[PDB]
C-alpha cells in the first residue's frame, strides 16, 4: 500500500 | 526553449496552483509545495481526510457512476449483475420501505441478539454452544468475533494455503480507544449510545417494552466485555517481526495449550474448525497444521470468558455483525450510525449514496467493474511505458546494492535474487476485457434481485467467505491479481514477491505518456521504487524470492539493518502532529512505509539521472523558475498534498501504518542530499539536517  | 504543449501547460497550472512560492523550500517544503492547495481546498463534510489521493478516488467514483448507471444491450452477464447490484443499492425508496425487516429475518440464523429478544435463555441459550455461535458468523457471513479463524497463504510454503488463528478486529479503530478517558471519552460514549439506539429500534420493530436502564446496563456490559478482549490483544509493535509471530502447531497441540471454558462447557477446537470448514465440504482431524498468530491472546482469553454467560457473549458477537449491516437498512437505522461516525471520524454528513454503492460493487465485483473502468478511462498503450520504468528502477535498485557499506557481498547476491524474481502486474488482467467466459463464470453463483439489496449484500458475504475456505487444499493461483483495476493505490505482496500498479494510479499527477518524465519519475517512479523497496523493509526483508519466511540475512547484515533503520524510528518518533493535539508519530508502526518512501525517491531520482545521461535534458515548463531536477521533487511532494480532521488525526496515529502526508515529504527530503543540492539549501536548515537516516 502507498495510501489508506 | 520551454515547452508550449497542452499537457506541459496542464502540469505547470496544477504545479503553480498547488505550490506557494512566498515560502522558503528549505524552511518547510510541505507549506512550499502544498501551501497553495491548503489555502483553496477545505475537507468536505463527508470526508475525514482530503488530498490528491482522496480527490482522485472521488474522481474515480464519478467514472464508476457513469458506466454502472446506464445499461447497454451489448453488455455480458457479469456486467448486468454489477449494474443490477448498483441499481439495487441506490434505490433508497425500496430499502427505506423495508425498515429493519431484513435484519429481523437474519437475527434467528445468528442465534438472535439477546438485548432485543424476550426469554433468550429458553429460545437459544438452552442449546447454545460457543463453537456453533462463532462458526455461524465466521462460515456464513465472514464475521470473525472472539476467535479470528481464517484461511490464507502459508508463510513457509507460499504455494499452499493453511488455517490461521489470530486475535479479532475490534469495534473501535484500535485497542487504545478502550481506555475511554480524555480524547477517547467522546468515542466510547457514542459507541455505547449507538448500541442502545440500534437495540431500541429493533425492540420498537418487534413491539417489545423499551426499558432504558435495562438497555444502558446490558450494552455497558458488552463494552466491559470488549474492553477485556481489547486489553488481551497484542500491540502492533509486538506483531512487526513475522518470524516471532508465525507459530505453526496442530489442533492436537492447540487443545492441550490453549483450552477455553465458555458458559461452563469446555471449548472444542476440532468441533469448531469442522463446524466452519464443513460449510464447504472439507473434513478436519487433530493432525491438521494451524498457524497461530496470537498465542498470548488465547492464553489471556481463558480467564476472561469464564466470568461471562452465553447471553453476555452473544450480545457482543451479534452487535459486531449488526454494526456493519446498519448502513444496508432504512434512513432510521443509518441516523444512529452517522452520530457515532461524527465522534470517530469528524464527518458531519453521510457519503453520497451513489459514491458508497459505486465503491461497494467495485469491492465485491473487482474484475466486472475493472472491465467497465479500463474500457472508459484507461488508454492501454500506456502499459508499455510503465513496464520500462519498472525495469529501469529494478536495475537501479540492484546497482545500489554494490554501493551499500553495511551488507556483506553474499547477502547482496541473495538481495539481487529476490530483486530480479519480483513479478510486475501493470494496469489490469487482459482476461477481463478479452475473455468473457471466465468473467461470467466468476459471478455465475450470484443471482441479484433489484428490490432486495440486503439479501444481495448477505449473498455477497456467503460468496466471499465460501470462495476463501474452498482454497484450503488448493495450490495458490499465480495468475490471480491481489487488487482490482479501479483503485488509486499501489501494493507489494511478500507472499507472491509481486509489485502491483492498478490503472487508477497510472494517471496524473503520478504518470502520463505526454507529461514531462521529471513528473513521471517524481510521481509513479517513486511509487514503483516504494513497492519494490517493500520487498526489503522491516517485514518485507524476512521473505525469499518465492515469498517464503526463510532467513537469508547474515547476523552482521541483519544487525546492521536494525542499527541503520533504528535512525528512521527515532527521526519520525520526533515529529509532533499539530492536527492530532501535538501527539508524536509511532516511529515503529510507520517504519516499514517510511523505509519504502526514503528508498523509492532515491531509486526514482537515480533512474531519472540515468535517463538524463542516456536521452539528455528535456524542454522546461513555462511560468516556473524551477528546473527539471526540482520539478521531480515538487511533483513527489504534490502527491502527498492534503489535510486531516482532528478526530481522524487521532485515529490515524494509532492505526495507520503510513506517516501523515506532510511528514512523508519532510522526513524523506530531510534524508535527501540530492534535494538540498537541487534547491541549494544551507546545512543545519530544517529541510537539510546534519544526521541523515538511509537504508536503500
Ligand atoms: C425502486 O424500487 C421500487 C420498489 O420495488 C420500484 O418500484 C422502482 O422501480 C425502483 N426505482 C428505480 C428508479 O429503479
Ligand atoms: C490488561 O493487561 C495487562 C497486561 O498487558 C495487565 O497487567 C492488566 O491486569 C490487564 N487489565 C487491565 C484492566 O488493565
Ligand atoms: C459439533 O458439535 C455439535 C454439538 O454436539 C454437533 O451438532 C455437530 O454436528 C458437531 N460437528 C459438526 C462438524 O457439525
Ligand atoms: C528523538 O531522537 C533521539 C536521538 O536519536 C532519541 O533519543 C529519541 O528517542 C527520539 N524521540 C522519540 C523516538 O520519541
Ligand atoms: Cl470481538
Ligand atoms: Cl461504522
Ligand atoms: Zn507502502
Amino acid at each position: 500500500a502507498a495510501a489508506a | 526553449g520551454i515547452c508550449k504543449s497542452s499537457d506541459c501547460i496542464k502540469s505547470a497550472a496544477r504545479l503553480i496552483q498547488n505550490m506557494d512560492a512566498t515560502t522558503e523550500p528549505c524552511t518547510d517544503f510541505f507549506k512550499y509545495a502544498c501551501g497553495g492547495w491548503l489555502k483553496r481546498n477545505v475537507i468536505p463534510e463527508t470526508s475525514s481526510r482530503y488530498g490528491n489521493f482522496d480527490i482522485l478516488r472521488d474522481e474515480l467514483e464519478v467514472v464508476l457512476k457513469d458506466v454502472l448507471q446506464e445499461p447497454k444491450t451489448e453488455d455480458i452477464v457479469a456486467v448486468q449483475k454489477a449494474k443490477a447490484l448498483y441499481r439495487s443499492c441506490i434505490n433508497e425508496s425500496a430499502i427505506d420501505s423495508r425498515g429493519g425487516e431484513p435484519l429481523l429475518k437474519l437475527l434467528p440464523d445468528i442465534y438472535g441478539w439477546p438485548v432485543a429478544t424476550e426469554n433468550w435463555e429458553q429460545k437459544y441459550g438452552a442449546s447454545w454452544t460457543a463453537e456453533k455461535a462463532i462458526a455461524q458468523l465466521n462460515s456464513k457471513y465472514g464475521k470473525k468475533v472472539l476467535i479470528n479463524l481464517f484461511v490464507g497463504t502459508d508463510d513457509k510454503n507460499s504455494v499452499n494455503h493453511v488455517i490461521h488463528i489470530d486475535q479479532p478486529r475490534l469495534g473501535l479503530p484500535s485497542r487504545d480507544y478502550y481506555e475511554c478517558t480524555g480524547i477517547y471519552k467522546e468515542a466510547c460514549t457514542a459507541y455505547v449510545d449507538f448500541m442502545i439506539s440500534v437495540a431500541r429500534l429493533i425492540r420498537q420493530e418487534e413491539r417489545l417494552p423499551i426499558d432504558e436502564n435495562q438497555l444502558a446496563l446490558e450494552m455497558n456490559k458488552v463494552m466491559e466485555l470488549e474492553k477485556e478482549i481489547a486489553n488481551a490483544t497484542a500491540k502492533p509493535e509486538d506483531r512487526n517481526d513475522p518470524m516471532l509471530l508465525y507459530n505453526k502447531m496442530t489442533l492436537a497441540q492447540i487443545q492441550n495449550n490453549f483450552s477455553l471454558e465458555i458458559n461452563g462447557k469446555p471449548f472444542s477446537w476440532l468441533n469448531f474448525t469442522n463446524e466452519i470448514m464443513s460449510t464447504v465440504n472439507i473434513s478436519i482431524t487433530n493432525e491438521e497444521d494451524v498457524v497461530v498468530y496470537a498465542p498470548e491472546y488465547l492464553t489471556k482469553l481463558k480467564p476472561i470468558l469464564t466470568k461471562y454467560s452465553a447471553r453476555d457473549l452473544q450480545n457482543l458477537m451479534s452487535w459486531r455483525f449488526i454494526m456493519d449491516l446498519v448502513s444496508s437498512l432504512s434512513r432510521t437505522y443509518k441516523e444512529s450510525r452517522n452520530a457515532f461516525r461524527k465522534a470517530l471520524y469528524g464527518t458531519t454528513s453521510e457519503t453520497a449514496t451513489w459514491r458508497r454503492c459505486a465503491n461497494y460493487v467495485n469491492g465485491n465485483m473487482e474484475n466486472a467493474v475493472g472491465r467497465l473502468y479500463v474500457e472508459a478511462a484507461f488508454a492501454g498503450e500506456s502499459k508499455h511505458v510503465v513496464e520500462d520504468l519498472i525495469a529501469q528502477i529494478r536495475e537501479v535498485f540492484i546497482q545500489t546494492l554494490d554501493d551499500l557499506t553495511w551488507m556483506d557481498a553474499e547477502t547482496k547476491k541473495r538481495a539481487e535474487e529476490k530483486a530480479l524474481a519480483i513479478k510486475e502486474r501493470i494496469g489490469y488482467p487482459d482476461d477481463i476485457v478479452s475473455n468473457d467466459n471466465k468473467l461470467n463464470n466468476e459471478y455465475l453463483e450470484l443471482n441479484y434481485k433489484e428490490d432486495e439489496y440486503f439479501e444481495n449484500i448477505i449473498q455477497n458475504l456467503k460468496f466471499s467467505q465460501s470462495k476463501q475456505l474452498k482454497k484450503l487444499r488448493e495450490k495458490v493461483d499465480k495468475d490471480e491479481w491481489i487488487s482490482g483495476a479501479a483503485v488509486v493505490n499501489a501494493f507489494y505482496s511478500s507472499g507472491r514477491n509481486q509489485i502491483v500498479f492498478p490503472a487508477g494510479i497510472l494517471q496524473p499527477p503520478f504518470f502520463s505518456a505526454q507529461q514531462s518524465n521529471s513528473l513521471n519519475y517524481g510521481g509513479i517512479g517513486m511509487v514503483i521504487g516504494h513497492d519494490i523497496t517493500h520487498g526489503f523493509d522491516d517485514n518485507g526483508r524476512n521473505f525469499n524470492k518465492d515469498g517464503d519466511l526463510v532467513d537469508w540475512w547474515t547476523q552482521q547484515s541483519a544487525s546492521n539493518f536494525k542499527e541503520q533503520s533504528q535512525c528512521m524510528v527515532y527521526q519520525y518518533g520526533n515529529f509532533s502532529w499539530d492536527l492530532a493535539g501535538g501527539q508524536h508519530l509511532n516511529g515503529i508502526n510507520t517504519l516499514g512505509e517510511n523505509i519504502a518512501d526514503n528508498g523509492g525517491l532515491g531509486q526514482a531520482y537515480r533512474a531519472y539521472q540515468n535517463y538524463i545521461k542516456k536521452n539528455g535534458e528535456e524542454k522546461l515548463l513555462p511560468g516556473l523558475d524551477l528546473n527539471h531536477k526540482q520539478l521531480f521533487f515538487l511533483n513527489f511532494a504534490q502527491v502527498w498534498c492534503g489535510t486531516y480532521r482532528p478526530e481522524y488525526a487521532v485515529n490515524s496515529i494509532k492505526t495507520d501504518v503510513h506517516s501523515p502526508g506532510n511528514f512523508r515529504i519532510i522526513g524523506t527530503l530531510q534524508n535527501s542530499a540530492e534535494f538540498s543540492e537541487a534547491f541549494h539549501c544551507r546545512k543545519n536548515s530544517y529541510m537539510n539536517p546534519e544526521k541523515k537516516c538511509r537504508v536503500w
